RNA sequence: UGUUAUGGCGUGCCUAUUGAAGCAUGAGCCGGCGACUUAGACCUGACGUGCGAGCUUAAGUUGAAAAACGGAGGCGGAGC
RNA sequence: AACCGAACCUGGAGAUAGCUAGUUCUCCCCGAAAUGUAUUGAGGUACAGCCUCGGAUGUUGACCAUGUCCUGUAGAGCAC
RNA sequence: GCGAGAGCUAACUUCCGUAGCCGAGAGGGAAACAACCCAGACCAUCAGCUAAGGUCCCUAAAUGAUCGCUCAGUGGUUAA
RNA sequence: GAGUGACGAUGCGCCGAAAAUGAUCGGGGCUCAAGUGAUCUACCGAAGCUAUGGAUUCAACUCGCGAAGCGAGUUGUCUGGUAGGGGAGCGUUCAGUCCGCGGAGAAGCCAUACCGGAAGGAGUGGUGGAGCCGACUGAAGUGCGGAUGCCGGCAUGAGU
RNA sequence: AUCAACGGAUAAAAGUUACCCCGGGGAUAACAGGCUGAUCUCCCCCGAGAGUCCAUAUCGGCGGGGAGGUUUGGCACCUCGAUGUCGGCUCGUCGCAUCCUGGGGCUGAAGAAGGUCCCAAGGGUUGGGCUGUUCGCCCAUUAAAGCGGCACGCGAGCUG
């Protein structure tokens, strides 16, 4: 469930999962994992940061 | 000599599970330090399959 | 969450696994791994210059739950209780 | 602990069928039926919006229209009860073959059975303005 | 706590079998009834106690809101 | 005397039943066998093999290496 | 599966040898599916990594990237 | 006025290709590859490995106690399971002993969200209307879903 | 001591049951299904030769490759606490490897009558004598008097 909402938000800003989490995996300092769906759920602007950090470790 | 069990005995022949036990390895993940010897050398030989080996 | 948490919370009483320090106070404190306590977007190690502090209200034990397990025909039936073992802490923190 | 629902919000979508080829329009229907970038986000229930499809007569269609793609209604206590349309043939009921391509994407259950009603196929172009006295934002496939 | 909607998952039980949701057996349901026991101075092993190079008594006699007596006999003690 | 290749009733009698069925509270530890020889034996049974518990011994077991002996298969060959 | 006999170099056939699993093995995969692939479940969690398998939509996750091939729906029934 | 032809090799495809209820690669659908050879990362994915808590088995290392032996206590380790073997216990009746309870309400029945690792066990209320828990030890006609099981009551077929 | 049934039951021993009985077995046969496909049915490759001449209009030696699952079997998997079994009748529906009609190509097709192959399952496919017959032979017709599946379709539908 929370996977699906995910790159339901990653999508949103351009992304998806599977290149979402390998950012944020790439960014060490973020360890999120759990929770990192109720960020993409409530706060957009928030769940945003994490896309734009995510885009950034990767290329 | 630094060895990591990643596949399961299950479905391996006899042997093999029992070289496995020789080489101390009990879970899929165990990693151990091994002795450079031909009978220790010989063991992770006889394994290798199921085995990560380092150097 | 896997033990120790994180997150800008508003001060909650929340429930956790067990944490040794007995009685009321105790006080622990958290790494933190994301925050917005001050608008402020702030993730990983950045938000490790910050700490959450949270003080131990309360031991307990969980809902008594039954461990039922059972296989046909092979006459496997098993009944066994189980109870998980908690901490509440109420957050206060950085 | 998860977030729940809200569902005061729906909302209408308008898709054009024009020279795109039936599966992969039909796929981005069903998913906007469903739930791709998803309201709350939850499955318990019915979140995705309602899509307005055009142009359905003008649908794409690769190697065979006329040859192998054949629609296979079998009728009745089957009698010989066995009654097939070519896809060409759908020069009868062109509303039913995006229809039949994207309910044949969509969940089998009682849910999934109220998600059709959310699908709304139109043959013509500036004429299909009928479902569309709400909302209509239109979203190009790819 | 009771109930409900939708979503995921999901092949009664027993028996018998290499193999049971099986279209193999049994059973309408509930209540009650219903299947490893007892005997023997029998053999052999575990555990426990009492005495210990020794250990016991049987029938019986006498007492009995109760146990004492009774060494006939039995076993260890040497084998081939 | 409403079922006669030997009536009915009561007894021997709880006949026998290498066969079918059934065999009931709980949790914890270990954990098989469908093989070998024999059997008026072949869906039965004896002994072994394999399980478990107590004891004695306590590294003899396991895998891998080195050394050493043994073998006529695969291939191959046409000397029999 | 491999090595053979019987058989028609049939059988979800039979009978030996050998390794594994099922039997007595839950969990993922193979649509479904004892056996094949992955993997051996002490209990709890609304944490994380992987295996076999996967990443259009039903259905978790790339409608990935590069150079190619095949236009038969071959892919998604075998031969001379 | 420009290359043209014959053997062969090998990749992918073509024909050869007819079966009985309705068809399909699981489906939708795909070549505007979602087919297929080679390569490269990334993610998903189990009861496998990991995190956090907690219990068990055995073992060694501490200490209680006149001694084994058994408690607790860490650390390592173990815990799929049919026949079967071994261990620890729950429950019922009867008995002996102790402690009690009861017409200002016994057993039994009924309801219940509490407790314990399980068998199980309490609190409260309701009903009942005279007997009875708890503990230690002893003994058994001692635990049922099955046996076309036995006895009894009541259903279905059916307002047929 | 041919105790030779050779680990040898008594010193001492044959049959029959459709008059049969009990305990069992789908551990095991008959029916049917299933797997297989030798046999069976059909189709295809090659081209000796038959065809005045010309292998292929028709026919196809020796040989070869498949398809089907309607035969006889093989095997023994669910069913022996029961899956009624041939033929008739009744009622149907399906495959096409088409008996008639419909469309075609080749013909050793002048025409009329045909032979053979391709496409084609919409409808149609007669009444009697003999036999329990399925079949088959016969009478008399016909556009034709097809072949096979459906538990050798159909007995809680009938016959027997
Ligand atoms: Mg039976
Ligand atoms: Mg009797
Ligand atoms: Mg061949
Ligand atoms: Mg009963
Ligand atoms: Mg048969
Ligand atoms: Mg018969
Ligand atoms: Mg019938």
């Amino acid at each position: 469930l929370w996977i699906q909402r995910i790159n339901a938000g990653a999508r949103l800003h351009g992304m998806n999962y599977s290149t979402f989490i390998n950012g944020l995996k790439r960014a060490n300092i973020d360890l999120n994992r759990k929770v990192l769906a109720d960020i993409a759920a409530r706060e957009p602007e928030a769940f945003k940061a994490l896309v734009d950090a995510s885009r950034n470790a990767r290329q | 000599m630094k060895i990591k069990l990643v596949r399961s005995v299950i479905g391996r022949p006899g042997n093999q599970v029992k070289t496995v036990q020789a080489l101390g390895l009990r879970k899929i993940g165990d990693s151990r330090e091994v002795s450079d010897t031909p009978a220790v050398r010989g063991m992770v030989k006889t394994v290798k399959h199921l085995l990560e080996v380092q150097e | 969450i896997q033990t120790g948490g994180k997150q800008y919370r508003v001060s909650e009483g929340d429930v956790i696994r067990v944490e040794s320090l007995q009685g009321e106070a105790g006080d622990k404190v958290e790494l933190k791994a994301l925050f917005v306590g001050g608008e402020q977007t702030v993730f990983g190690e950045d938000a490790g210059k910050y700490t959450v502090q949270a003080e131990v209200v309360e031991h307990g034990r969980g809902k008594k739950i039954y461990i039922r397990k059972y296989k046909s025909g092979v006459q496997y039936r098993r009944r066994t209780g189980h109870r998980q073992n908690f901490t509440a802490i109420k957050i206060l923190g950085i | 602990k998860t977030y729940i629902p809200k569902n005061d919000e729906q909302n209408w979508v308008v898709v054009d069928a024009s020279g795109v080829p039936l599966g992969r329009l039909a796929t981005l229907i069903a998913s906007r039926i469903r739930g791709k970038h998803r309201p709350d986000f939850t499955p318990n229930m019915i979140q995705g919006d309602f899509v307005v499809v055009i142009n359905a007569a003008q649908v794409a269609l690769t190697g065979k229209k006329l040859d192998d793609k054949v629609y296979t209604r079998y009728t009745g206590y089957q009698g010989g009860l066995k009654t097939e349309t070519a896809r060409e043939a759908l020069s009868k009921h062109p509303e039913r073959v995006i229809e039949h391509a994207v309910f044949g994407m969509l969940p089998k259950g009682r849910q999934g059975r109220a998600m059709h009603t959310r699908l709304k196929v139109y043959a013509g172009e500036t004429h299909p303005h009928s479902a569309q006295k709400p909302q209509v934002l239109k979203t190009q496939p790819l």
